[PDB]
């Protein structure tokens, strides 16, 4: 099975009915993390000692799950939304785009 | 001092390009850990690697030495 990495995810605001409050953009590249977290994890510098220990414990006890592929780095995006009197307002939204994936 | 990142990298590299082949890669991984053992005494990733190699070698029933070429 494919190991922990970033996958494409374009979020279309019309498809989620968000085009009514989001003036701009019409959507964005959000991405997502997905993939197996097999030993050795320590070939990545964005994992953790706890994830390394959990993987070791999992190998001895299958009831304890393996680490999970999640975003380890996120970036912000600016969006325009409608305020009172139909005023278009620019606002920065943190942790919107996946920049890195890792096993945690 | 501790050179476990290089052992991890080499093993991940070897397994991306592909049980006989995995056992070779695991033996190279084991050799690599033994060669940096002296500089990884207190390294957590090192001791996790040594555990993982043994676990993986028990699975796939790897030999610790690797086959000799027989006489002509
Ligand atoms: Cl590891
Ligand atoms: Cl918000």
């Amino acid at each position: 099975k494919s190991s922990c990495k970033r996958h494409p995810l374009y979020v279309d605001f019309s498809d989620v009915g968000w085009n009514d409050w989001i003036v701009a953009p019409p959507g964005y590249h959000a991405f997502y993390c997905h993939g197996e977290c097999p030993f050795p994890l320590a070939d990545h510098l964005n994992s953790t000692n706890h994830a390394i220990v959990q993987t070791l414990v999992n190998s001895v006890n299958s009831k304890i799950p393996k680490a999970c592929c999640v975003p380890t780095e996120l970036s912000a995006i600016s969006m325009l939304y409608l305020d009172e009197n139909e005023k278009v307002v620019l606002k920065n939204y943190q942790d919107m785009v996946v920049e890195g994936c890792g096993c945690r | 001092q501790c050179k476990i990142l290089r052992c991890n990298a080499e093993y991940v590299s070897s397994t991306l390009s592909l049980s006989g082949g995995l056992c070779r890669a695991l033996r190279s991984y084991a050799l690599c850990t033994r060669r940096t053992a002296r500089t990884c005494r207190g390294d957590l990733a090192f001791h996790s690697a040594v555990h993982g190699i043994e676990d993986l070698m028990i699975q796939h029933n790897c030999s610790r030495q690797g086959p000799t070429a027989p006489p002509p």
